[PDB]
């Protein structure tokens, strides 16, 4: 849609509100580790078939290390990506974040101790030749540990997890500091700390119903 | 172990090469000279056509693994590169990229078919509770920390 | 006289049992939407 | 014993990928489930030969049954002990499963723990402040080229052979 | 005639996968660095961590896969106003300090 921006040499636009929105992001990080065997799938109970084929040399020598040197690195991607904080936080049982609500994003006891968010991923998304599909090494319950781990060190300690020793600080403050990384004072969040709990409470909820409305989201 | 195993991988890719020459690929033998004495040249020539046949897809496989390893490399010629301009050339924002900490600087040295990043970070230690508070009145007013 | 043969003339070109599975095969069929004599 | 219900006049059963996979009996009209016997890989989970001689196998997918015996979904595992803790990963097996040698010492099989427990005193009006620091030198090793190899067509397929 | 059929197809088959596998360490290491850049801190990059001025992310699992939610605060509501570069009061040019 055509925008021309009322440009002159001496006005500015200054924003005078502000809104906390929360869009999401979908990335693939792993594959199926599988492998297929050379004498089952080419000479399956063959004996005569399988002795001709020596004469190939170690052709499937290399495609049964091809393919597990694959399996080996889809084990890799998987634990670069999550397994990257050492101990394994947990929130506090009290929930007085500043007045921000972190339900649909962290895990709850009343199920697979998933979220409400990661439940709605995992619902949506859903061998006679030597086809043997490898299990991973990480268990979806072993890696949606290790994201709550990220979660909850996230809330309570901020950014000073991933760099040394877990430091606490209230969520209402941690916020300001936040705010004050992007050119806005502190004194405006804590001004209007009621409106932005209110304005990200609300823009995560809409992130289930974007993943629950279409199916074409993952 | 990083850089030894592009040394391995390079051997065995080039060892299993040269090892697929003894292979008869359907032939009778398994050495040129050998078919070529034994038998007469209308029949020699198919026993050649299948063991060049056998000798060019080896041939093609091995390129095929070097093009797919070779770019592999790039990736990591490409981070290296970039772990350099930003980490040892300036001081970095970008967290782990260059060390788990706050970057203070780097320090480059070489190595075989490779680098070696010595990432000098500051790590916070000895921390100590306290009891904090957003703002202070002392007039009617709220006072902020500037920094 | 002419008349439209809407759907019918199909059958199973085999004894084989395939559940849910939406199968492609080639064989003598009536065409959909033919004229029947 | 299969569970399908066959129409009256089919013989054969068969999957998406064309695989047999049910058969009435032509006697006794009754429905049977084809699975092809167990296969797989065998794998040998070791500790150095510069510590022990000892190893553990490995049957992959395989119920136990067709091969001191623990049942994983991994396969089924011979000659690893069961322990019920839980230590960090030493010789990855498969669905959590981490097989280590351990105190005497023989191979034991434990389920990995994700790193060591930890929960910060949060409050709303707590927050803790460092007041020393260290100075980490950590190393981080990056391939960078390869060897130059070329290989020639005249010389690798028809060395000395003008015929060829 | 059977082997030599089915060893190309198997050759195939190898072949696609490492180039498919290659495509996917491709989105593993970005996963993994938008975990450590937007995740376990906050980000200056731009369109790095979602469209806005970035505030923080929370990690969310999925099957064979990780979904990023990037909360950004989106400036809203302008203003139009005038400008001056500084301003002069006693002879001397003053500007804003921030
Ligand atoms: C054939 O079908 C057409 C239209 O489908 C119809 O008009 C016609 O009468 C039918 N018969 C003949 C003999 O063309
Ligand atoms: C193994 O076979 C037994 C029969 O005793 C059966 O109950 C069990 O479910 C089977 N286990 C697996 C993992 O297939």
């Amino acid at each position: 849609a055509e925008n021309s921006v009322a440009y002159s040499n001496n006005s500015i636009a200054i924003p005078t509100n502000f809104t906390i929105s929360v869009t999401t992001e979908i990335l693939p990080v792993s594959m199926t580790k599988t492998s297929v065997d050379c004498t089952m799938y080419i000479c399956g109970d063959s004996t005569e078939c399988s002795n001709l084929l020596l004469q190939y040399g170690s052709f499937c020598t290399q495609l049964n290390r091809a393919l597990t040197g694959i399996a080996v690195e889809q084990d890799k991607n998987t634990q670069e990506v999550f397994a990257q904080v050492k101990q394994i936080y947990k929130t506090p049982p009290i929930k007085d974040f500043g007045g921000f609500n972190f339900s649909q994003i962290l895990p709850d006891p009343s199920k697979s101790k998933r979220s409400f968010i990661e439940d709605l991923l995992f619902n949506k998304v859903t061998k006679f030749n030597g086809l043997t599909v490898l299990p991973p090494l990480l268990t979806d319950e072993m890696i949606a540990q290790y994201t709550s781990a990220l979660l909850a060190g996230t809330i309570t300690s901020g950014w000073t997890f991933g760099a040394g020793p877990a430091l606490q600080i209230p969520f209402p403050m941690q916020m300001a500091y936040r705010f004050n990384g992007i050119g806005v004072t502190q004194n405006v969040l804590y001004e209007n700390q009621k409106l932005i709990a209110n304005q990200f409470n609300s823009a995560i909820g809409k992130i289930q119903d974007s993943l629950s409305s279409t199916p074409s989201a993952l | 172990g990083k850089l030894q195993d592009v040394v391995n991988q390079n051997a065995q890719a080039l060892n299993t090469l040269v090892k697929q020459l003894s292979s008869n690929f359907g032939a009778i033998s398994s050495v040129l000279n050998d078919i070529l004495s034994r038998l007469d040249p209308p029949e020699a020539e198919v026993q050649i056509d299948r063991l060049i046949t056998g000798r060019l897809q080896s041939l093609q496989t091995y390129v095929t693994q070097q093009l797919i390893r070779a770019a592999e490399i790039r990736a990591s010629a490409n981070l290296a590169a970039t772990k350099m301009s930003e980490c040892v050339l300036g001081q970095s924002k970008r967290v782990d990229f260059c060390g788990k900490g706050y970057h203070l600087m780097s320090f480059p040295q070489s190595a075989p078919h490779g680098v070696v990043f010595l990432h000098v970070t500051y790590v916070p230690a000895q921390e100590k509770n306290f009891t904090t508070a957003p703002a202070i009145c002392h007039d009617g007013k709220a006072h902020f920390p500037r920094e | 006289a002419y008349t439209n043969s809407f759907t019918r003339g199909v059958y199973y070109p085999d004894k084989v049992f395939r559940s849910s599975v939406l199968h492609s095969t080639q064989d003598l069929f009536l065409p959909f939407f033919s004229n029947v004599t | 014993e299969s569970n399908k219900k066959f129409l009256p006049f089919q013989q054969f059963g068969r999957d998406i990928a064309d695989t047999t996979d049910a058969v009435r009996d032509p006697q006794t009209l009754e429905i049977l489930d084809i699975t092809p016997c167990s296969f797989g890989g065998v794998s040998v989970i070791t500790p150095g030969t510069n510590t022990s001689n000892e190893v553990a196998v490995l049957y992959q997918d395989v119920n136990c049954t067709e091969v001191n015996v623990f049942q994983t979904r991994a396969g089924c595992l011979i000659g690893a002990e069961h322990v019920n803790n839980s230590y960090e990963c030493d010789i990855p097996i498969g669905a959590g499963i981490c097989a280590s040698y351990q105190t005497s010492q023989s191979i034991i099989a434990y389920t990995m723990s994700l790193g060591a427990e930890n929960s910060v005193a949060y409050s709303n009006n707590s927050i803790a402040i460092p007041t020393n620091f260290t100075i980490s030198v950590t190393t981080e090793i990056l391939p960078v080229s390869m060897t130059k190899t070329s290989v020639d067509c005249t010389m690798y397929i028809c060395g000395d052979s003008t015929e060829c």
